[PDB]
RNA sequence: UUCCUAUCAUUGAGACGCAGAAGUCUCAAAGUGUCGGAUUGUUCACCCGCCAAUAGGGAACGUGAGCUGGGUUUAGACCGUCGUGAGACAGGUUAGUUUUACCCUACUGAUGACUUGAUACUGCGACAGUAAUCCAACUUAGUACGAGAGGAACAGUUGGGUCGGAUACUUGGUAAAUGCGGCUAGCUGAAAAGCUAGUGCCGCGACGCUACCAUCCGUUGGAUUAUGACUGAACGCCUCUAAGUCAGAAUCCAUGCUGGAUAUGCAGUGUUAUUCACCGCCUCCUUUGUUUCAUGCAAUGAUACAGGCCUCUGGCCUGCUUCU
RNA sequence: UGGAUUAACGAGAUUCCCACUGUCCCUAUCUACUAUCUAGCGAAACCACAGCCAAGGGAACGGGCUUGGCAGAAUCAGCGG
RNA sequence: AUAACCGCAUCAGGUCUCCAAGGUUAGUAGCCUCUGGUCGAUAGAAUAAGGUAGAUAAGGGAAGUCGGCAAAAUAGAUCCG
RNA sequence: GUGGUAGUAGCAAAUAUUCAAAUGAGAACUUUGAAGACUGAAGUGGAGAAGGGUUCCAUGUGAACAGCAAUUGGACAUGGG
């Protein structure tokens, strides 16, 4: 029940990742729910599951398709309260086929609606914003 | 051959042709329908654009933003009071609605007069004289025909562009439509305007929705890619800001749903736009419960393209168009409508910092002669 | 109504304005303008420019 | 860009070896939607993924004065097979020019003469075009149903996608306001001021224009389809049908929205030429010239048709074939 | 009619990776010369006759023919059925 | 010889030789200048679409395409390797 | 021989002209001054060959020619070298 974000990355995009899972990249494949346009690239934004390969990483980790989750965003999006959020850099972590997180611990920030979303990632996250 | 890959249409057909419209105010169409049963109120109004600024208000919706102050984006208009002049009865016939007898006041202001010239300066300024002299030898016969026959009633209002920072003065006339009971007590609502300034709170309220007529501001003549959003071409000779097919062989012939090049802007054109705040030309306007300090809702150095020092409105066209307003065509409540207004903080601030011109004194102190 | 304050330039910033750079680390770095956010980018510091209000500090201007 | 339906999904139904969930079959349905990539010139194909679903087709096997030129199909050259040879191959391989609109129409926009006068303002709306459409979460509910595993729906609340129409408060983009500052080379005896390097470069840069890279907004009525019913014969009973009705959809027509020089359409209201100088309106009477059509070119209830009308205890209808 | 190799070299033919980008998602703004308007000057290809459509038949895809839809002066800028 | 030659012409084409200043620099490279030469190339007004050449773009970075085609990025000198 | 097309396509490379006075029937375009630019010594500079053949120089001018203009001219005419 997210509200939007301004999508700040590609399907293309390759993105750095937290967690203790020993991945170093996650390369962006497809997103969960998205629609149907012509020749538009499908994009994610913060907060949201996506599908991924680790480009480098612990061998069994490699070659497989994964499920993360978007968890900074350096592309600039818009909060209610009227100014202009953007992080230092774009960031996600390696999750299960539910969506809960693989492996536990988290570094980084966090946006506040990666913790708004999913509860595990917000209890072992550093500190969110 | 079908297409390959079936994507949806650019552009919708709705709006077309794609022509500037021949009017510089919007014309109403259509107002809202009778209840005999209400008192005899006005229905819509007129009032220029401003300029917009953001405010901050308290959202009263289980969102996540409820309890949060929302940054929003807001146009004041600029409205003046309208002055009402005439009254327009109007015969029901299987053609259509047609008007019956229009009456007019005693004594119109060189304001509302401009209207009927397109030279003022050369001219003698003659427009009702012979009427004048008419009326006070009034028309107690022509109202009574107005009374016996005619379903509908309009009265002709006028703005005053004198009073806006616009240098205009001629002054647009409109009919408004009377939306309440019994054919008699219209035309007594119509009478007893005459010559008198109706302002903008008789009509409309805090926390209402309004559907907004104008005219879009104008483009010029554009290329298919603005005009009707369509894919530019790739990196093509001849050219590339444009479609490569038309049309199929047959019909032999282009069909009009294919988009081309020509006019964008100066388009007649919404509804369920929420007004935050009616507002008083005659301090503090700006002013709320929370901050409590002084302001008027003019920002420093003006709005760009000036002033305003008259009764406004706040809501949710170009600069200096004449909009207008009008009473929603059946009365909805969404929960999004129907919504409590709770404004914290109107900004009254190129890029400015400061509220208020003395805030900016206070900042950079004794400054040298 | 109340009022956080940029980081670089030590302005205040009224509402529905600005942009909050989050660091690497997490330190909010909020800004009012382009500006602020630019000069930020390149890594000149506010002690150097002489229009900032830090510099006004250090060599007995204001206050 | 549009069209078709032999419907993949979405709407409303009916059938089941339909308990629920999931499906398979059929009817009204073309209103809305049908995607991102790897390899191949591909059409097809085959995978990775998403999705409500990734249905099939037509329009000179739509579409080259629209592009592209990868393929095929000239001239150069290589390999293999065939030929004594020149040469050949629906065998493979690489290199190889894609010309013109200013004409007519069409389509998209722009002015514009004229019609029981001029000129000005407010209007009416025939007709044409149309716009919204799908998904998810929260509760409903671990409820219905089920031996258990599993596991719905409507009303309500909150969001998202695609599409459409506006707009620039903020965020971002743009810079030849050459706006302010900085730097290189040259040139003006120096300093100061600059100028040339076709925008000399770098940073910031108002106004404007602009972006799912920003913000806002996207109506409520009638008639019916499939289908299910009511009353009810034909056929003492039964029957949704034969005569009579009723409910009913992402449908249709309105409404709303766009135009209306899309009806050579129509209405209301203002002012109508400095005083011999033209210009109206209403009578009276003469010059000419128009008419698709002068010889009484005539006549005002409102209905029904297995019934009506009244001058109504009676009378009339069976023709404007009459009555003036 | 040479077979198998091969450092250096190649405006030669292929594939992948890093860097880099408006090629792309997804388009937007700015500059000059144009197009545009005026003064002066001023061609050419092409041309049976001409130029709104639906269906029909027909030398089997009509601008003219038959049956319908219709049809209101004169002009400018574009466009490629 | 961007008007005396040849290209049908006062045609952005072609046609052998000599002399060859200052500053910046490795430099007859590019950039600015002195002597000598020239302002010859139809003008004025507006700043639409579409072109021709030239710039710049948040986030992503070949997902575009037959194919990284076009454009970006790299670039001098010294020391290490 | 003459149309329609049509006063239409078009006259947009080589950074660039401006102000005054004189001449003249007439000056955006000739000359003189003043400013401002360009060429930037492997120059659009100063000299030869091939090729051209009087284009050289002066004075004068009604046409035509110099794709606008023209008081100018490698044009036209009369002399000279």
């Amino acid at each position: 029940s997210k509200m939007r974000v301004t999508l700040g990355l590609p399907v293309g995009a390759l993105i750095n990742c937290c967690d203790n899972s020993g991945a170093k990249n996650l390369y962006i494949i497809a997103v969960k729910g998205w629609g149907s346009c012509l020749n538009r690239l499908p994009a994610c934004s913060l907060g949201d599951l996506v599908l991924a390969t680790v480009k480098k990483g612990k061998p069994d980790l490699r070659k497989k398709v994964h499920m993360a989750i978007i968890v900074r965003q350096r592309r600039a999006w818009r909060r209610a309260e009227g100014y202009f959020i953007y992080f230092e850099d774009n960031a996600g972590v390696v999750a299960n086929n539910k969506g809960e997180m693989k492996g536990s611990a988290v570094t980084g920030p966090v946006g506040k609606e990666c913790a708004e979303l999913w509860p595990k990632i917000s209890a072992a996250a550093t500190a969110i914003c | 051959s079908h297409r390959k890959f079936e994507r949806p249409r650019h552009g919708s057909l709705g709006f077309l042709p794609r022509k500037r419209c021949k009017r510089h105010r919007g014309k109403v169409k259509a107002f809202p329908k009778d209840d005999p049963s209400k008192p005899p109120h006005l229905t819509a109004f007129m009032g220029y654009k401003a300029g917009m600024t953001h405010v901050v208000r308290e959202l009263d919706k289980g969102s996540k933003l409820h309890k949060k102050e929302i940054v929003e984006a807001v146009t004041v208009v600029d409205t003046p009071p309208m002055v009402c002049v005439g009254v327009v009865g109007y015969i029901e016939t299987p053609r259509g609605l047609r008007a019956l007898v229009t009456v007019w006041a005693g004594h119109l202001s060189d304001e509302c007069k401009r209207r009927f010239y397109k030279n003022w300066y050369k001219s003698k300024r003659k427009a009702f004289t012979k009427y004048a002299k008419r009326y006070g030898d009034k028309m107690e016969a022509e109202l009574t025909r107005m009374k016996n026959y005619c379903s509908v009633i309009r009265a002709i209002c006028h703005t005053q562009p004198s009073k806006t920072p616009i240098g205009s003065k001629k002054a647009h006339v409109m009919e408004i439509q009377v939306n309440g009971g019994s054919i008699a007590e219209k035309v007594d609502f119509c009478t007893k305007m005459f010559e008198t300034a109706v302002p903008v709170k008789a009509v409309f309220t805090e926390g209402e929705m309004i559907d907004v007529i104008g005219v879009t501001k104008g483009h010029g003549v554009k290329g298919v890619v603005s005009r009707w959003g369509v894919t530019r071409l790739p990196r093509t000779h001849r050219g590339l800001r444009k479609i490569a097919c038309i049309g199929a062989w047959h019909p032999a012939r282009v069909q009009f749903q294919v988009p081309r090049h020509g006019q964008k802007g100066y388009f007649h054109r919404e509804m369920n736009k929420k007004v935050y705040r009616v507002g008083n030309g005659a301090p503090r306007n700006a002013t709320t419960e929370s901050d409590l300090t002084e302001k008027r809702i003019t920002p420093m150095g003006g709005f760009p393209h000036g002033t305003v020092n008259n009764d406004f409105l706040l809501l949710k066209g170009c600069k200096k168009r004449p909009i207008t307003f009008r009473k929603t065509l059946v009365p909805r409540t969404t929960r999004r409508a129907l919504e409590p207004v709770n404004l914290k903080f109107i900004d009254t601030s190129g890029h400015g910092r400061f509220q208020t011109s003395e805030e900016k004194a206070k900042f950079y102190g004794p400054l040298k002669s | 109504i109340k009022t956080d304050m940029c980081s670089f330039s030590e302005y205040r910033i009224y509402p529905g304005r600005g942009q909050r750079f989050v660091a690497k680390d997490g330190k909010v770095h909020t800004f009012i303008h382009r500006k602020e956010a630019s000069l930020f980018r390149q890594k000149i510091k506010p002690v150097k420019l002489h229009w900032t209000l830090v510099w006004r500090r250090m060599n007995k201007k204001g206050g």
